């Protein structure tokens, strides 16, 4: 019988700062225990300052990141030139998946961003369509690995301050992109190590009002 | 999941947890189980993520549409009938929900009904859906009184919640209140269960059984 | 797994990967797949883990007491058969796929295994997920007639082709050189490509950061006198 | 068979199991007591699969009794518990386990205290204030969570019993007929005939 | 969907420092039988690209008729087909593609995996992947089938990442393919000696090598091997 | 249906210097119900500590039989069993049962009370050792603890420090997972001084 | 596999391919198929390499113990012992073997032991999955008392061809003669027998 | 739903209808009418898969108005029970058939006569003194074989009625919450509030 | 079913058994499976018998349509015919032909086409059941430029030892010349080929 399904395994990492957002991936494509390409960009500029990715299936991949870039395009000739926000793109794209409800794209889908207020934003995609605005969420094989450690050390999740035992939090003091960046580079580092479809190459995709820039750095290629 | 929602005195209460899950996998905590339809409709979410996210913000698409060619507020048993209607359609093709349309209307008054993927369109006083709704119906239906203050109405359905949170697996993260009153709907915050345990733990004298 | 044996002038050599996996999580990093059957017989070992290293010491604690009842060091053949005939008993289902190596009073001697009881002979082996990336190292560069020192190279070479291009196998190389009238040098960590790059952070908490509702001393210690 | 509860207070240990037997389409009594008295001071619930549970009750029972004849002194409900577990781990690795799940409830009257052990067919024990088996948990712990206070009467015991059996009774689809109330305590093992 | 029944074997490519090469053997496999030995599988169009197939021999020939309808179809009106209007490798992978993920979209896969092999109008070295899934991957080395799992191994010992191209000869890299193709004959059951190789240069343009043979191949210890462990007769 | 799934339940094992660290959560459920908050899945036998995830019932029989072997050893050698000797007790224990093994996930801590060496290993269900130098995982949110131990983890950390570290390894995995959670303990072990600590968290 | 047995006028003579494959992976290009159950007595091996292994040892272990009590045993003798762990265990193996040996009262003998476990004595015998392709070609081209040097070429042919459309057989073809002068290995390389 | 029954006496038709809805695990309400008047003196019980019941019944209703409307005429009892058997005979060969039973009881204004019919989801009709869907006629067909006479007046049917809901209530596994009754004869259709 | 169609000099000759069979009954032992598709165009039929009926009876229709329009068919258009049939078809379709055919300009031409639809010009072909066990003897002994007496005989000692082996072929051997002198039909019976 034909799967029309298929794994290329993968990680994505979207974190969302006080006026920028981060939109991280490795570069390693794979089909079971082989490697398909050690450096296949996953992580895409769509335009209007967005940036997305659809993590899984990397042909239901490319086909929903392509038709969504169009999607752009065409929002611009149907509308005046007007720029699609954040907010707009994200709904845009739950009736992307949806349409496809009884047939899937079977993919963990990510956007970044600024709202209209400048501030970072970060949308979380279910295959099916479901999503919602976060403040930091990881997407694909190593998801699991990766979005404790961004509860523990993003959110400040049961964290509490020396000499209180238990009764004061740790307050929830905002992160620079610099400060984000190291934990992105750790969480890969650390899903690399302990997962087998992890490595490579990472390539972060950083959005401020000045525009995308991209940094990539080196992963462990066994 | 555990939701739910209840008629008294002071209108309507609806209670939702927060938690989503993809096995045993927790894949998030900060869920918005409840859909405000307009300023006065809402509708609670169970069962499938995009199938009642995606279906419910269409109803309020429908909604407006009703509003905007009749020149008057849609009632809850005409807005609850839409959605029914349309899962019906979809019916054995695979959709998963288990939601309450909850309204209030001159004519109706407070009313809920009970939507559901296999067609049920239920009217009631009480309702709870999910996972842990065995769990919430303990605590309503020994403390549910007709004549109970929108404060003491408003805890209930928060502690119903905090009790599903507790035992079911796949139900907690934060409880989201909704007090729907004839001038709309009023959102009565987010209580993260964490901190709303150990509260109502000391404060009600309950949970004996867990160590504090 | 990426396992590989290679024959030489003078003797043998084993080599292996050191990654253990539980589905696609890394459970291992650094895993000893190396064993040791006899003083101068060793195997390495693909397949399940539990298996391989069972297997392993029930035939090693058998060829000792052999060695010590006929007062002969023991063969390589005499694993072999012992290997073969019980997981063929098992009927593939003790996981364990085995290259056996080693040298004896009869010269040095090269082998295969295979979880169902079938054994192969050659001048060089590979076994694994990763034998298809290691055998293609192999088949470029493998002649007769190999010093120790080429063998060494070709089997490590082979180990790493495995380590960088398949997935099921990873970290470091482990070698065993089995060579006539000398003692077998177990090389543990012969290769380590893959060493972790240093972290941008310290996670270190501040003492007091977790919450914590009771203390108490544990009694490890016996019954007291007095 | 279906519903069996047990809840453990300051000087007591009650439990309440269901007085339905259904063999599919008919309710064919609705008065089965559906527990065992193992000692003067231990008694055991049960429900499981048919046959299995009288068996395995009737069974455990013979070797309680035989082990308080032979030593001319009644166990912990802690050994006895842990004996029973014994018997179900062992049972589930068999060609043809007992399908039994099971409330023991004692009063040891060395250390003067009630005891509640909820133990299922796989042969998991553990010690609790209140318990139960099968889908009564569902509703039932949300309730002894909330109205639930260590240092009960055994009165009030009774009191919170009747609003678990109540909220049953409601919005459980099936009817169990009401349920056997049997209380044990230092004095032994009595059953309350109005509930 | 379907089984396929006539199947060719691995597909291997790689850059070079000047263009690109691709190579693929010659037989065409009925099941265990080794049914059809003059099979082509590589398929030029141009003289700037080369497509490299392999799984289910009928669909192969079904996208060698779609080809060939393209480049008829890139000529109509078009003064420049032989210019600047001409076919590019990134112009003839897209539409492949585009079929390949549509089809498998109506479960009526073509099943295939396909490699296109080309050098572009600046000069640009083009290496693309797809297969009857849609799935598409670019890498300085790509096969299919068992040559992903050998071919790739050793073709990567060569070019390990984007750096190492330009430091790779056409000289290099065609010992590497041709070697590659023995390994892959020693070691793959449904594979034949006899095989076609295409280069793709962007100074020297394509050539197209024809009835290549694997040779230098190393069987001579096999006599000295006897029985299966203890047997030395 | 899933044996290392129905009751839930997560172990983590940590070295320091010259001190080790075993901590595991409380829960035990039927699937989706939470039954009890007091099941605790460390035990120790002497200076030995063993935590033992899975399915509950093996859990508690394989305490039972450990505890069984190692005083039967403590009589025969006169002496306490080592954490190295204990493991390979562990391992032969599982392999016996290699076609009808019990469905757990066991994890070994301790110091070698000789050589003062800090101690780990990890099993899977079968008896393979998994002898590691940082860290060892067990349980349904082993992903989870595997992410958060490889990022939190340092080396040659002080008793304290890696109390706070373990601590939080456990916490945000179980967080994370819908079977574990419902209280967390945690042992500190040196070479002559135990201390265990509850820790507060969230009971969802 | 492709493996064959032919008598000729001074003995008989074992043939054989060199391929072992898991699926279409290629797992051992240089297998020895002929094996040694007796000084003058061998046989071919196809099916499961765990099975036929497993019987052979155990055959060459029934008649080494034969030999030490009875002396050397028949040709036919060794068969029986082959089926008799083939037919009585046929529910869990998968071995098809062809007995050859040289006794010098009866000669050259060849005895076909399919799956079932039954016995047939040939004058020549094919074998394994290669062994369909050559069925028209070794009944056209086998005659009886052919020379050694007519029976290597007939055996080298026949092998070449099956090798040339079985994906599962391949590599070197190994040969065994059995002869009153005693035991002759040859081995014939692609190079060689692919030109045929 | 669960338990529908029906019986025709001397000059009325009565129809008793479980209130229970319960999906799964629990009982989600338990005042539910299983029932639509169709016309004035035509009324129509259901049970069958959820959803498809009263999507089903609405459906009918719908209809019946329909033609009272454009006719100015009230249809025959017999007639509106053919229409619902065609719709059902329809259903059953469709890609997705309506998994419905019904029971429809109906006073014919111009016969003087009281008319009940059985119709199940297959569109299999038949005229009846008493009829029930399910499980239900297991236990009740016994006892109005009995007790059934035809020339009842409506209490003795109302008791005859009482007799099959307490059978019911003692030997069926599921509480299904006491029923809603319906009386339909000259005068139309009214409920007995208190059953 | 044993076919084959095979070029030598003077054009081509197609040849096939005459067993149709349903399991093991013989449902025709006088079966002609050698059908026209036009003048001097025919095909060797295997597989389903409805199949290839329906297929050869479609084609037969298209080169009648494409004759009267725009004159005598290649045998490469014909086999095209046949491939655009069993390709856009092979879910529905069990069908092996071979087809054969003389033109002036291109002289003998052989396209075969199995299961999958693909196209295959060949200098001779076979299939059907019976194929495998002549592929040995087909390879060997198959020339180029063969004389009609040389390539009757190859036909007739081929299709002898595939109906001698396969069960599924048998009954007569027909086949069916293909010239510039014309179309012969030749007839072969089991007391002629048997003895071969
Ligand atoms: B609740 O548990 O039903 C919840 C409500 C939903 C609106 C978020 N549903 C889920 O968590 C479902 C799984 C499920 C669990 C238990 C009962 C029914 C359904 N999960 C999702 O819909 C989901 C999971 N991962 C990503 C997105 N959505
Ligand atoms: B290798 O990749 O073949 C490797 C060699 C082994 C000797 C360490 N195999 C494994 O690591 C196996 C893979 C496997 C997974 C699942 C079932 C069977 C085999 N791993 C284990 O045996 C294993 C997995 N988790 C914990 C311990 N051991
Ligand atoms: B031959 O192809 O039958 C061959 C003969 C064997 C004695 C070496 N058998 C195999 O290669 C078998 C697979 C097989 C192929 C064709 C028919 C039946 C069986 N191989 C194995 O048994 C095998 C494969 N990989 C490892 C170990 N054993
Ligand atoms: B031949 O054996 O393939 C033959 C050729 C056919 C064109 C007459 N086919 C058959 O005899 C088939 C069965 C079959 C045998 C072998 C391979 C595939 C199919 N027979 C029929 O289709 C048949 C049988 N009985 C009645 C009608 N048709
Ligand atoms: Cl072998
Ligand atoms: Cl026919
Ligand atoms: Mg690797
Ligand atoms: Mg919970
Ligand atoms: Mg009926
Ligand atoms: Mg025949």
């Amino acid at each position: 019988q034909f799967n029309p399904y298929g794994d290329n395994g993968g990680t994505i990492l979207g974190i969302a700062g006080e006026d920028f957002a981060v939109l991280a991936g490795d570069t390693r494509n794979i089909t079971d225990y082989s490697i398909n390409s050690r450096y296949e960009p996953k992580v895409f500029d769509c335009g209007d300052n967005i940036v997305m990715s659809a993590n899984g299936f990397a042909a239901d991949g490319d086909a929903l990141v392509k038709r969504f870039k169009n999607s752009v395009k065409w929002y611009h000739f149907d509308h005046n030139d007007k720029k699609l926000s954040i907010n707009s793109a994200a709904r845009n794209i739950q009736h992307l998946l949806y349409g496809k409800r009884f047939f899937p794209y079977y993919v963990h889908t990510i956007i970044a961003g600024l709202d209209e207020d400048g501030k970072g934003a970060v949308y979380s995609f279910d295959p099916v369509g479901s999503y919602e605005r976060e403040q930091c969420r990881a997407g694909g094989a190593a998801a699991s690995l990766i979005m404790p450690f961004l509860d523990n050390q993003v959110n400040f999740k049961n964290q509490y301050e020396p000499g209180t035992n238990g009764k004061v939090k740790k307050p929830l003091k905002y992160l620079s992109v610099e400060e984000v960046i190291k934990l992105v580079r750790d969480s890969f580092t650390s899903a690399t190590e302990r997962h087998i479809q992890v490595g490579d190459g990472l390539e972060i995709l950083i959005v401020t009002k000045d525009g995308v820039r991209k940094e990539f750095y080196e992963l462990k290629r066994d | 999941t555990t939701t739910l929602a209840f008629r008294f005195q002071g209108g309507i209460i609806v209670a939702v947890d927060s938690r989503a899950t993809a096995g045993n996998w927790v894949a998030s905590q900060t869920v918005k189980k409840v859909i405000e339809i307009n300023p006065f409709l809402l509708g609670t979410m169970a069962g499938g993520s995009a199938d009642c996210q995606f279906w419910e913000t269409w109803l309020g698409s429908q909604c407006r549409l009703h509003e905007l060619r009749e020149k008057e507020r849609i009632s809850v048993a005409a807005a609850s009938k839409i959605l029914s209607n349309l899962v019906y359609q979809y019916k054995g093709a695979g959709l998963s929900m288990g939601t309450m349309i909850c309204g209030y209307t001159r004519k109706e008054g407070p009313t809920i009904y009970y939507v559901d993927s296999d067609g049920t369109r239920l009217k009631g006083d009480i309702f709870c859906v999910g996972s842990g709704q065995t769990f919430a119906y303990g605590v309503l239906d020994s403390n549910y009184k007709w004549d109970l203050s929108v404060e003491d109405a408003l805890y209930l359905g928060k502690r119903s919640i905090l009790a599903a949170a507790h035992r079911d697996a796949y139900s907690g993260g934060s409880v989201n209140l909704y007090h729907v009153t004839e001038d709309g709907w009023i959102y009565h915050g987010n209580h993260d269960v964490g901190e709303l345990f150990w509260k109502v733990k000391e404060e009600e004298g309950s949970f004996n059984n867990v160590i504090g | 797994t990426t396992i590989v044996g290679v024959k030489f002038n003078n003797g043998v050599v084993i080599a292996a990967d050191t990654r253990s996996t539980q589905g696609p999580i890394v459970a291992d990093k650094n895993c000893a797949k190396l064993h040791r059957i006899s003083p101068k017989i060793w195997c390495a070992g693909a397949g399940t883990a539990a298996d391989t290293e069972a297997v392993t010491q029930l035939i090693g604690s058998n060829i000792e007491l052999h060695s010590l009842y006929t007062s002969r060091e023991p063969r390589v053949v005499s694993a072999l058969q012992m290997l073969k005939q019980h997981l063929f008993k098992y009927q593939g289902h003790i996981g364990a796929y085995l290259i056996v190596a080693g040298v004896d009073p009869t010269g040095s001697h090269l082998f295969s295994i295979h979880a169902h009881g079938s054994t192969d002979v050659g001048y060089y082996l590979s076994l694994g997920s990763g034998s298809l990336a290691a055998m293609a190292v192999l088949e470029s560069h493998w002649k007769q007639d190999l010093t120790k020192e080429e063998a060494i190279k070709l089997a490590s070479d082979a180990i790493q082709a495995g380590i960088w291009n398949d997935l099921g196998s990873g970290s470091n190389v482990d070698v065993c050189v089995m060579e006539i009238g000398k003692d077998a040098e177990y090389l543990r960590n012969y290769l380590t490509p893959n060493v972790r790059e240093e972290k941008q952070k310290s996670y270190k908490f501040p003492r007091g950061t977790t919450a914590v509702l009771k203390e108490s001393i544990v009694n490890i210690c016996d019954i007291q006198e007095e | 068979m279906d519903i069996i509860l047990g809840i453990r207070v300051q000087d007591s240990v009650i439990l309440a199991s269901s007085k339905a037997v259904t063999r599919g389409i008919s309710v064919l009594k609705d008065s089965d007591d559906k527990t065992r008295q193992l000692s003067p001071h231990t008694l055991m619930s049960f429900a499981g699969e048919a046959g299995d549970t009288v068996q395995f009750a009737e069974y455990i029972q013979a070797n309680i009794q035989l082990y308080s004849i032979r030593e001319d002194y009644e166990l912990s409900p802690q050994a006895v518990s842990s004996f029973v577990r014994q018997e179900l781990a062992k049972s589930i690795r068999s060609r043809r386990p007992y399908q039994v799940n099971v409330l023991i409830g004692g009063y040891d009257k060395k250390k003067n205290k009630p005891e509640l052990y909820q133990i299922d067919y796989l042969g998991t024990k553990v010690e609790l204030p209140y318990g139960a088996h099968g889908y009564s948990g569902f509703y039932t712990f949300s309730l002894l969570d909330h109205h639930y206070r260590p240092d009960m009467t055994t009165e009030e015991g009774l009191d919170l019993l009747k609003l678990c059996v109540q909220e049953l009774e409601k919005r459980m689809p099936m009817d169990f007929k009401g349920v056997i109330v049997k209380i044990v305590d230092k004095d032994g093992i009595r059953q309350v005939d109005d509930f | 969907t379907q089984q396929p029944i006539v199947t060719g074997t691995s597909v291997i490519s790689m850059k070079y420092d000047n263009g690109v090469i691709i190579a693929a053997d010659n037989l065409g496999s009925y099941g265990s039988l080794l049914r059809f030995n003059g099979v082509e599988r590589l398929i030029p169009v141009g003289d700037n690209t080369v497509v490299g197939i392999s799984g289910d021999i009928s669909d192969m020939q079904h996208i060698e008729r779609l080809l060939k309808d393209l480049v008829t179809e890139n000529a109509y009106d078009n003064p420049l087909a032989d210019a600047e209007e001409a076919l590019e490798p990134s112009y003839i992978f897209e539409y492949l593609a585009t079929v390949m993920y549509q089809r498998r979209s109506k479960m009526n896969p073509l099943w295939n995996a396909i490699i296109v092999a080309g050098v572009q109008s600046n000069g640009d070295q083009f290496l693309r992947y797809v297969n009857l899934l849609g799935v598409t991957y670019s890498s300085p080395t790509l096969a299919t089938g068992f040559g992903a799992h050998m071919a790739n191994p050793l073709l990567r010992k060569v070019v390990d990442r984007e750096s190492d191209i330009p430091k790779t000869t056409v000289q290099v890299a065609e010992e590497a393919i041709v070697n590659a193709m023995r390994v892959l004959y020693y070691r793959d059951a449904r594979s034949s000696r006899n095989f076609s190789l295409a280069i793709i240069d962007k100074n020297t343009g394509l050539t197209f090598k024809k009835n290549l043979q694997v040779e230098n191949m190393k069987w001579d210890f096999a006599k000295d091997i006897k029985g299966y462990g203890t047997q030395k007769i | 249906s899933d044996p290392s799934s129905i009751n839930g339940g997560i172990v983590v094992a940590m070295t320091g210097k010259d001190c080790v660290a075993i901590a595991c959560d409380l829960r035990l459920g039927s699937q989706s119900l939470g039954v009890s908050n007091k099941f605790e899945k460390i035990f120790h036998y002497g200076h030995v500590f063993l935590g033992i995830t899975g399915l509950a019932t093996d859990v508690t029989t394989l305490n039972e039989m450990f505890r069984y072997k190692t005083n039967l050893y403590k009589l025969k050698e006169e002496r306490a069993i080592e954490p190295e000797t204990f493991t390979q007790l562990v391992s032969s224990s599982l392999y016996e049962r290699r076609f009808g093994p019990y469905f757990v996930g066991p994890v070994v801590a301790g110091i070698n009370s000789k050589s003062g060496k800090p101690f780990i290993a990890g099993f899977d269900l079968i008896g393979c050792i998994d002898e590691a130098k940082d860290f060892i995982v067990s349980g349904t949110a082993s992903d989870q603890l595997f992410g958060m131990c490889e990022s939190l983890y340092e080396p040659n950390l002080e008793p304290e420090d890696l109390f706070e570290t373990i601590s939080q390894a456990l916490l945000n995995a179980a967080d994370r997972d819908a079977l574990s959670g419902w209280g967390a303990v945690v042992y500190i072990i040196k070479k002559d001084e135990v201390v265990k600590r509850y820790l507060k968290m969230r009971q969802d | 596999t492709s493996i064959m047995a032919v008598t000729f006028k001074d003995g008989v003579i074992l043939g054989a391919d060199s391929r072992t494959t898991t699926g279409a992976y290629i797992a051992n290009r240089v297998t020895d198929k002929l094996t040694r159950v007796h000084d003058k007595i061998w046989c071919c091996r196809s099916g499961s390499a765990a099975d036929t292994q497993a019987i052979a040892d155990i055959v060459q272990y029934h008649l080494e113990l034969y030999t030490s009590q009875y002396g050397t045993p028949s040709t036919e003798t060794a068969a029986s012992v082959f089926k008799e762990l083939c037919y009585e265990n046929k529910d869990n193996l998968t071995a098809g073997i062809i007995v050859a040996g040289y006794d010098d009262k009866n000669k050259g003998e060849v005895y076909t032991i399919p799956l079932g476990g039954s016995v047939h004595k040939l004058p020549y015998a094919i074998a394994g999955s290669g062994s369909t392709f050559i069925y028209g070609y070794c009944d056209k081209n086998f005659r009886e008392n052919m020379s050694k040097e007519e029976t290597v070429d007939f055996i080298k042919h026949s092998l070449s061809q099956a090798i040339k459309w079985d994906g599962s057989s391949g590599g070197v073809i190994r040969m065994v003669v059995l002869t009153a002068a005693g035991v002759e290995r040859l081995i014939f390389y692609p190079d060689e027998y692919e030109q045929l």
